[PDB]
């Protein structure tokens, strides 16, 4: 039964994860793009958790909890699951997530929604002055963010994001860093060209060694993936490389216009991605990322989570509450011992 | 024979919990800096 919750779950947020890349590459074709779809659909299931009727179905059909209100329980014991799961005890590699609920101190939440938020996403709530004091309440957030990201993600909300006006924001944080099962040497790395395009190219360190990793060529579709280990192979980086810049862009026109989970998944657990010894470059390369992903989620299809029709009396009596803003923030690099990855997500509502 | 992979153009990559097969973070990297 946990099993299948925890499968469905991962499911869900792969559907997802290839939605939100295709809605946010529509007006970036040209940009770098990266972010954690586990702490935005953490973040929004425990804000589904409160919502009801259309509120509610919209953003489970967005998030992939339903097929385009009946609550998924089995969505809500599955993310337990893996919270779980993503929690364990370790010193070989850095994994952890958290979630939390900030809520206005003069507004009382349901008994009945705090105790499923502790049991399906341990999160606890903490009373906070927003009305009188939001500065305050923003500065306190961040710091929390800040522990649980290893100060990788500082300054999440701005004073732009936290006013008098808002009563709760649910936030999601995840750490990750691992060494690869086979580091590179910094010896081997070197000054290389990027090529950005056919016409286009930039220097960048390029990382370089020999070893065997599970390949799969798929020369029909114009692509090769690789997995990358880290210890004991328990993450992976995956790498989708067309064979060549085969278009007027960045190379990923077919790859992008060809995108499907149900595509990805096949390929990242095939029985043609064998073992294969390759000539492996990489480059050695960092991303930080920040957006209010409210337009983005809307043009989706999730729409009156964010309107004065909002429907959140899961968590409430009152039909006052409404989504302001979904802040989403990331951090990712990558070098020769091996990755730190971060990211949290806070649904500020008011 | 050694397979070339050269990662010197556009990419897509993402990191994954293998055991679930969940993907935690998901990019795309086509401009350094």
């Amino acid at each position: 039964e946990l099993e299948i919750s925890m499968e469905q779950v991962s499911a869900s947020i792969g559907n997802f994860t290839v939605d939100l890349f295709n809605k946010l590459n529509e007006t970036n074709r040209d940009k770098n793009i990266f972010f954690s779809p586990w702490s935005i659909s953490s973040a929004l299931a425990l804000t589904y958790l409160a919502a009801k009727g259309s509120t509610a179905r919209e953003m489970a059909e967005v998030l992939h909890f339903t097929e385009a209100h009946e609550q998924a329980e089995n969505i809500h014991s599955g993310f337990k699951e893996l919270l779980t799961a993503f929690n364990k005890p370790r010193n070989n590699y850095s994994l952890r997530s958290a979630n939390r609920i900030y809520v206005e101190k003069t507004y009382a939440l349901l008994p009945t929604y705090l105790q499923l938020s502790k049991k399906y996403y341990k999160a606890e709530p903490q009373k906070v002055n927003f009305k009188t004091a939001p500065e305050q309440s923003r500065k306190e957030i961040n710091t929390w963010v800040e522990k649980q990201t290893e100060s990788k993600i500082k300054n999440l909300l701005s004073s732009d994001d936290v006013k008098a006006t808002t009563r709760l924001i649910l936030v999601n944080a995840i750490y990750f860093k691992a060494e690869w099962e086979v580091k590179f040497q910094a010896e081997k790395t070197s000054i290389q060209p990027f090529r950005l395009s056919k016409n286009k190219s930039k220097p960048v360190k390029m990382m370089y060694m020999r070893d065997t990793f599970p390949v799969l060529i798929m020369e029909k579709m114009n692509f090769k993936m690789i997995e990358l280990p880290y210890v004991k192979r328990e993450l992976s980086m995956f790498i989708l490389l067309p064979d060549d810049i085969k278009d007027g862009t960045t190379g990923l026109e077919q790859l992008e216009r060809e995108l499907t989970y149900e595509r990805l998944s096949e390929w990242a657990d095939s029985k043609m991605m064998t073992e294969t010894l390759v000539d492996l470059h990489l480059p050695k390369f960092s991303l930080e990322d920040r957006i209010d992903l409210r337009d983005t989620l809307r043009n989706m299809g999730m729409t009156t989570a964010f309107t004065t029709n909002a429907d959140f009396r899961g968590m409430t009596d009152k039909k006052d509450l409404a989504i302001s803003k979904v802040i989403h923030q990331s951090f990712v690099a990558v070098d020769e011992k091996g990755t730190e990855a971060a990211a949290a997500t806070a649904v500020i509502i008011s | 024979h050694v397979l070339k992979f050269k990662v010197d153009h556009p990419f897509h990559f993402f990191i994954r919990h293998n055991k679930s097969k969940t993907i935690l973070f998901f990019g795309r990297f086509c401009c350094p800096v």
